[PDB]
């Protein structure tokens, strides 16, 4: 219960950290591609920011997770192999950043597995 | 031979945090299927490669057994899928699954036969299970609840003979079949071992060694032929101890300790009698869970709480899959003996799981890998 | 299971610095910001990219400052995205021009503290360290409402070091102005802990 309600606080620190990321959240390929021009290149990136908040997630729960990740902010950095926003940098880089989207995706959905595995 | 990989833990899954699974087993094929029980008595089915690519994490199959289950194994060469309850209940689950979109998925589960173990009349719950089938004839052996072998016909689901191991013995510490399937291979909670011919009925031979200690558990190894077996168990130090049944001593004796054991102690006990009072250990290193397969022998460590895997091919080149932060440990073997060889272990953290109660090697049809089931209900997979 | 709950004990202890996320350390002859080095010397320079998203992470600190503390901004206003730092500064042009009402809304000139995508990014600075001090002015009245100048900077030098681009090439001057400016940050992060443990 005790981490339970740091982990309350560390959602309104989330919530706080929310400026990039407000009506949108965390649950889209195709969606990637056609938002990649609307978002001036800096929203992409800024919504790839959000692997600070999952690894900041990781640390606090302290939890093994599917998928290496490493929280760079803008381009970070997914098994090391892989980057986890392209902003466009290439034909090859959006097959990549396609794998690193399956990676990150299955990581998300194990996570939420994880989180619906809470009881008391 | 798996034991060469690095053996990275790909996936963490838990469907029911409140009890650990009493049996864990898998479907081979080219699409494995995952069975895990549940101390709640309940049944839990995942799909290996939806659990791979998608990484989707829950029970892609579920069954209510509404009572407390005991064991659980796969029947050889067949979707089937038999299973144990400590409420006396015996029955088998046939499988059901289609192919579609270039995969596959599964349908529903439905008990085949149901036989109750409660007909015995004692009211005698299942302790372990074991089935198997023979190109001439199938069948299922079991232990009772005073641990009685019966061995029940899987043709006609009824009972082909009872077999009793003597109250000298204690309890069964193990169950294991002989590769001819004739004989069947039990330890003893009074810490012996027995091997037994169902074909003359009798008791084959009582073999003891090391400490006197309860016996962990007890089967017979690949490439250590039907002519010797593998058992956890006797003495303390030893973690493993292999001994060929014909020769009467063990051959190979895998012991985690910074020095040599005893050649007297390490004999063969033969002349001692059911007089021996039982002395067991209530240390946390004592319980623990193994799998054997290709050459391959794997060994999960409750010491240092870590996966071992001990290759069969070179102790040498054996090692742990999954270790410490800070260093691993380093192991070799050498011999003292003519007749008998002993490997040495030489001891030199962000993953946290409690105890494993059961654990399962498996292939992916693409790269090897092991599944392995808690006794805090969790599960995980690496590869 | 009693093990895990001692690890959970321990994992509390850390989680009693649950307030430190985007928190700078020292490594090296530098300051790195939650894993993100910061700075660039005459032997290893580091990447332009990196540079723009620890500075995101600096103005995420700051946004995250001014969520907390709930305090106005007179002359900013902040929209960090990512790498790119969008800092507003509202001020009054020449003023010479007579066709100019200037009676209206307005906005900043170069709202970016990003570079690479004279120097705007010295005067972003330079706000940023006026930013600070109003920062410690705000926290000063809130102390003297609850009722400590390490820092010496002017908008030219700070510390002694030059904190202006001048759009040139990554040099110790920026370097030892990050890390002084690092970790007076670093100072003001612990003075911000300390009245969200007071509030």
């Amino acid at each position: 219960l005790r981490f339970k309600k740091l982990y309350q606080l560390i959602g309104i620190f989330h919530s706080t950290d929310l400026f990039n990321s407000d009506r949108g959240y965390i649950y889209l390929l195709r969606q990637a591609g056609e938002s990649t021009k609307h978002r001036e290149y800096v929203n992409s990136q800024l919504g790839y920011y959000l692997l600070f908040l999952h690894l900041t997630a990781i640390q606090i729960f302290k939890a093994p997770l599917p998928y290496r990740l490493m929280y760079y902010g803008s381009t970070s950095v997914i098994d090391s192999q892989y980057p986890l926003y392209f902003t466009d940098q290439m034909i090859s880089k959006h097959q990549a950043k396609l794998i690193k989207a399956i990676h990150y995706f299955n990581a998300d959905i194990l996570q939420f597995k994880q989180i619906l595995e809470n009881y008391r | 031979n798996m034991g060469n990989l690095r053996g990275k833990l790909i996936a963490t899954l838990m469907e029911n945090e409140p009890n650990s699974i009493t049996s864990s087993a898998v479907s081979p094929g080219e699409t494995p299927y995952l069975i895990t029980g549940s101390d709640q008595g309940v049944i839990k089915i995942w799909n290996l490669k939806e659990i791979i690519v998608g990484e989707v994490y829950s029970s892609s199959l579920t069954y209510d057994c509404s009572s407390t289950v005991t064991q659980i194994t796969m029947i050889p060469n067949f979707d089937a899928f038999a299973v144990s309850s400590k409420d006396g209940q015996i029955i088998v689950l046939k499988v059901n699954h289609y192919q579609q979109e270039s995969e596959v998925k599964f349908l529903n589960c439905e008990c085949i036969r149901k036989i109750n173990l409660k007909n015995f009349g004692k009211n005698e719950y299942a302790v372990r299970m074991r089935a198997f089938v023979n190109e001439e004839k199938s069948l299922l052996v079991a232990l009772t609840n005073l641990s009685r072998v019966i061995i029940f016909d899987i043709r006609t689901l009824e009972r082909l003979q009872i077999i009793e191991n003597s109250p000298r013995h204690g309890a069964v510490s193990s169950i294991c079949i002989d590769e001819e399937c004739c004989v069947l291979i039990l330890g003893t909670t009074r810490g012996i071992i027995d091997i037994w011919d169902i074909r003359f009925n009798v008791l084959i031979r009582s073999w003891s060694f090391g400490d006197h200690a309860p016996i962990t558990h007890v089967e017979v190894c690949q490439f250590y032929g039907k002519n010797s077996v593998i058992v956890v168990g006797g003495s303390s130090k030893t973690f493993l101890t292999i001994w060929n049944f014909v020769k009467g001593h063990c051959q190979y004796a895998f012991i985690n300790s910074d020095e040599q054991p005893s050649m007297e102690h390490f004999l063969p006990i033969e002349k001692g009698l059911e007089e021996l009072n039982f002395c067991g250990i209530r240390s946390l290193n004592a319980l623990s869970t193994i799998s054997v397969s290709n050459d391959k022998i794997l060994l999960t460590d409750e010491a240092t709480s870590s996966i071992v895997m001990f290759s069969l091919n070179e102790l040498s080149s054996s090692k742990a899959v999954i270790s410490p932060s800070r260093f691993s440990d380093v192991f070799i073997p050498t011999q003292v003996t003519a007749n008998l060889t002993m490997l040495l272990r030489k001891m030199k953290s962000l993953y946290h799981h409690d105890i494993i109660n059961s654990i399962s090697t498996c292939e992916v049809d693409e790269t090897p890998l092991l599944v392995a089931c808690d006794n805090s209900g969790l599960i995980g997979i690496f590869q | 299971q009693y093990e895990l709950s001692l690890n959970q004990l321990d994992k509390l202890r850390k989680i009693n610095i649950f307030n430190a996320t985007f928190k700078i350390s020292h490594s090296g002859p530098f300051a790195t910001i939650n894993g993100l080095r910061l700075g660039s010397i005459p032997e290893s320079v580091v990447p332009w990219k990196e540079i723009n998203a620890a500075l995101g992470q600096l103005i995420l600190l700051l946004a995250t400052i001014n969520k907390n503390l709930k305090i106005n901004l007179v002359d900013y206003e902040l929209q960090p995205m990512g790498s790119f730092s969008k800092i507003k500064k509202r001020m009054v042009n020449s003023v010479e021009y007579n066709n100019s009402t200037t009676n209206a809304p307005g906005d900043w000139l170069i709202l970016p503290v990003y570079y690479d995508e004279e120097t705007k990014f010295d005067k972003s600075l330079e706000t940023t360290l006026e930013i600070i001090s109003e920062i410690t002015r705000q926290l000063s009245t809130i102390a003297s409402s609850y009722s400590e100048l390490p820092y010496i900077m002017n908008k030219d030098k700070i510390n002694g070091l030059s904190v202006k681009l001048h759009g040139s090439s990554p040099n110790l001057e920026w370097t030892t102005a990050m890390k002084f400016l690092l970790t007076n940050v670093k100072w003001l992060l612990a003075f911000s802990s300390n009245l969200l443990s007071k509030s």
